[PDB]
């Protein structure tokens, strides 16, 4: 019974309900599965749900579910539906804002099912999207074209000196100048000043790097 | 159908009372049927899981 999706989505609560990422000793003391058992379930669900890095066995949970990037969406569409710069702590908004403020909606309940991910609250899917989905992070530099080059960019630059292809998970080039490093501190300033935490952000990293292999 | 605030804080209370300590186990099974009313039923689907 590794196998069982109940368990999985149990895991990947308890890891957004403290911050997304949890010393594999410390999930253990809530989920009633021996260590062996608790191994199991995370390698057979793989990296796609579960980063496990030997750091002290740490765990980062993560997912395949996307947000909805359209300023107007016209159904159908089979993305999450919810105000980005509410989850960033930065909405303005009687509400007149035109994307849901109800992060479980009908509608995103739906397709929380569709990932196996129905039982998480509003609080753990957020800290669970903010490392999983690119379009949560601050935009990046396009005229930053890599490493020892270019005087950085033209330009502080108030955006990120990394690569694209990184953050998106498919960096499959041999030639790449640029930066796949997210704990620099001015990368961490221009997450920090847009609701990213260099918690968050060295999650953010370890799943990047998961892609990356 | 969907609960309100007091309705599912009211269930979430009794919940607890019963299975002391296991908050995030209560708070799972009140996410994945949201529109259930019935204290038995919420009960019995938290027994079911097997962790
Ligand atoms: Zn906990
Ligand atoms: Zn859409
Ligand atoms: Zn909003
Ligand atoms: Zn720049
Ligand atoms: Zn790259």
């Amino acid at each position: 019974n590794a196998a069982d999706p109940e368990v999985c989505c149990f895991i990947t609560k308890i890891l957004c309900a403290h911050g997304g990422r949890m010393a594999l000793d410390a999930l253990l003391q809530e989920i009633a599965l021996s260590e062996p058992q608790l191994c199991e379930v995370l390698q057979v669900a793989g990296p796609d749900r579960f980063v496990v890095l030997e750091t002290t066995r740490s765990v980062v949970a993560t997912t395949r579910a996307r947000v909805c990037r359209r300023k107007y969406c016209q159904r159908p569409c089979d993305n999450l539906h919810l105000c980005k710069l509410n989850l960033l702590g930065r909405c303005n908004y009687r509400n007149l804002c035109k994307y849901s403020h109800e992060v479980l909606s009908e509608e995103n309940f739906k397709v929380l099912k569709n990932h196996e991910l129905s039982g998480l609250n509003k609080e753990e899917l957020a800290v669970l999207l903010l490392q999983s989905d690119p379009f949560f992070m601050p935009e990046i530099c396009k005229s930053y074209k890599g490493e020892g080059r270019q005087q950085i960019c033209n330009q502080p630059c108030s955006r990120l000196h990394i690569c694209d292809h990184f953050t998106r998970g498919n960096c499959r080039f041999p030639n790449c100048l640029r930066s796949h490093n997210l704990m620099d501190r001015k990368v961490l300033a221009i997450m920090r000043e847009h609701g990213l935490n260099p918690d968050v952000v060295q999650n953010i990293q370890d799943i990047c790097n998961s892609k990356h292999m | 159908g969907i609960r309100k605030t007091r309705e599912t804080e009211r269930l979430r209370r009794q919940l607890l009372e019963v299975f002391w300590g296991q908050d995030h186990k209560v708070d799972f099974i009140l996410q994945r049927e949201p529109y259930c009313r019935d204290i038995n039923q919420l009960s019995e689907a938290l027994l079911s899981l097997n962790f």
